[PDB]
């Protein structure tokens, strides 16, 4: 109240926050499916004992070889162009804001972890999932540190700004909206890390290619389990699910790290994205293929017996992929010469947007 | 405002906005009036570019509120090309 | 299950707070902005892990790490166990935010809720993340610890979660946190003051800095609870007593490395022995609060409100005697291997 | 089991758990039943040791069901040093 604009302000969400859009009756659906999740969802979790750990991919600080191991890591990192590192630091920062995602999963009405150690299949999933995601953060973090190619202080400040900021995926406490969102979101990071892996490989760092390729392996596993929940919701509530699916796409999947701030760049996310767009790490063309994949995966085209505006919603979703791809192709034609810009993550060295 | 551009716009507005030939259209009907989201606004111009062999620049695209305001910008770019 | 973590051993209670009282917190939204959020350090003025570690961007990096490792040679393993112990606790941060968000009146409803509580929670979580990252990178660089094992122990803990038994009551929760945050203040005060004696004044700074942060958080939590005593002197006392009967179960208490079944207890025992965090401290933490909130001076409590207040006040000296006794009857401590330090052994 | 042993044990449990002499305490009466938590129980034992000048290892402190069970073990510890 009685306010102004402060000197170092992060970007806030620019829309009225909607909560509990899902009709409270439907919470039951998820209580009934508790035993189903144990059987079909939790099996997508990799038993902790068989999991990889950051240490597996980084220099071993316990052995004599440590000094050379780091030294090589740094030498191969010399050859990686800055514009790539921007996109890498971009993932590292996204990933490191993990507390938020767990926190967001725990906003979802039917599946939220009621106590922080709730023995429900959803709370078991959420916590176990969060545990697997923490490793992405830690590993990119330590690697980005050892490289010495990036201003670690600035990156860390950017993380603090992002965890403070939070995010609103506009999932409105509806597990329909949330799990559809996550289904999508988790695939984006699959395609995202697939490319970054496949690109580091070409830049001659097959150790870093493995690093990204491994995260991708994990992300597919999560993607599987999320699409699998939502598939069930189409099978049980074909109307509500479609309507929600459509609702999400209209809002557009706002990427979880979209309120990124370093205290210097006011549209830091857009600039980061633009570079990932240009490097072909995650394009608008992909956003389409991600959407289209889901429409095939969940068989949205083959759904029967929807309501009056259930059909309107279904039709909307199916024709959306080719629609974006055209609008996309157009933008590339009319697209102006990309400017060069400094990034505080790389000591203000410049890259192309 | 010649009745060969107002003719060819009607068909594209109808075919895009999923309105049957029964809904009557004049040169002053707005796009918000006819029920369309923001994405459609460009998509309507998208067709006209492919159906007239001319490209309207991103700049002069947004000024459009009705059919006449649109079918008018086609007249000009066909005059300094054809 | 061949590899099972320790689960919480008590029926989970939820929403013990009467739903009417959610209002209290809505009413105090604008109060929190004024008295609580001011305990947040503006992001621009905050320290960052990088400030304390070797600078990878400069030529001096090679020597910087090399010294870090040379000073780390002199630090006895039993200390490293207690250090790794913190690092693991701190790294399980997602849980604490997730727990704060279980609290009825103050939970972040959307993940970006502009309420003073959700602003606090998120901003607080952001400051805590730095503790994790910094100890993590340092414990890595030292090369004194099996980083694979530590990381596995973290996954096991974040999987496991925790139940502080706060039952969605912000009374219970903020009292818990008030306590919990001070423990880590005394905890890191000692580890700092001890590393200083072991001749690593760079690592002493590292711990002393976390302590500076923890005090600020402790200030803001005691300050909420202070308000609840001023507004609901009965409910707050009753809750305060309720927590202490349950005993503040430390957030990292379901710790598991896939080898040690009572890993937490063994870890604690070593901190107990090193005097980093003793049973005597738990007493002084409790006693501090009883003085802070003026529980002794409260007026007009109910029939079992008084029973509750009296219980809390006499609890500190009561523990300290039970404590002193245990030390006398205490048997010779055994030696034990720790997977965090490559199974090298320390005394419990 | 003997009167003088039970005497001080009855008295110590009273004085600890704040009860008047009008409150009944038999040999067979239990600890939890008289309203004691696991903490009052260890404190009661700690008083006994200071009152009798002999002490109990905690590996016999869990069998403590009743005043009888407790006054029984004191008569075996005093038949050791005395
Ligand atoms: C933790 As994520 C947003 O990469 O699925
Ligand atoms: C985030 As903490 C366990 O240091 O209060
Ligand atoms: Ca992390
Ligand atoms: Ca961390
Ligand atoms: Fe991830
Ligand atoms: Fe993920
Ligand atoms: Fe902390
Ligand atoms: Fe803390």
């Amino acid at each position: 109240v009685e306010n102004l604009k402060k000197p170092f302000m992060p970007p806030r969400e620019v829309h009225v926050q909607v909560t509990h859009s899902m009709p409270p009756q439907k919470i039951e659906i998820f209580k009934s499916l508790d035993n189903w999740a144990e059987e079909n969802i939790l099996v997508h979790l990799k038993p902790v004992e068989k999991c990889w750990q950051p240490q597996d991919f980084l220099p071993d600080p316990a052995s004599d070889g440590f000094d050379e191991q780091v030294r090589e890591l740094r030498e191969r990192a010399k050859e990686i162009p800055d514009d790539y590192f921007v996109v890498l630091v971009g993932d590292m920062i996204t990933e490191e804001a993990l507390p938020t995602y767990q926190t967001m999963l725990n906003t979802l009405d039917g599946v939220r972890d009621e106590t922080g150690a709730s023995p429900t299949s959803w709370a078991i999933w959420t916590r176990a999932w969060t545990a697997e995601e923490n490793r992405h953060g830690d590993l990119l973090n330590k690697y980005l540190y050892l490289s010495g190619r990036v201003d670690m202080r600035q990156i860390e400040k950017t993380i603090q700004y992002l965890i403070g900021s939070g995010m609103d995926p506009r999932t409105e406490n509806s597990p329909y909206l949330g799990f559809i969102y996550t289904s999508f979101q988790e695939r984006a990071t699959f395609i995202s890390h697939g490319n970054t892996a496949r690109q580091a490989k070409e830049h001659g760092d097959i150790k870093l290619a493995q690093i990204c390729g491994t995260i991708a392996a994990d992300e597919k596993r999560h993607e599987t389990a999320y699409t699998k929940i939502v598939e069930k919701l189409f099978e049980i509530d074909p109307d509500g699910t479609v309507l929600a699916f459509a609702d999400m796409m209209r809002k557009k999947i706002s990427m979880p790290a979209h309120l990124m701030y370093d205290g210097r760049d006011d549209n830091l996310f857009d600039h980061f994205s633009a570079v990932a767009q240009r490097l072909g790490v995650y394009t608008a063309k992909d956003y389409a293929d991600i959407l289209e994949f889901l429409v095939g995966r969940w068989k949205v085209d083959k759904l029967t017996g929807l309501s009056a505006e259930g059909q309107k919603a279904q039709d909307y979703v199916c024709r959306l992929p080719p629609r974006i791809r055209r609008l996309e192709e157009r933008a590339q034609g009319r697209a102006k010469e990309a400017p060069t810009m400094p990034f505080s993550w790389i000591f203000d060295r410049q890259v192309k947007l | 405002a010649k009745k060969e551009t107002i003719d060819k716009v009607s068909d594209i507005v109808k075919e895009k906005l999923a309105l049957g030939a029964d809904v009557v259209v004049t040169a002053d009907s707005e796009f918000s009036k006819l029920g369309a989201d923001s994405l459609d606004t460009v998509e309507i111009v998208m067709n006209l570019e492919e159906e007239f062999g001319i490209n309207v620049d991103e700049d002069k695209a947004q000024d459009i509120s009705t059919i006449q305001q649109a079918a008018d910008v086609i007249e000009g770019l066909l005059e300094k090309k054809a």
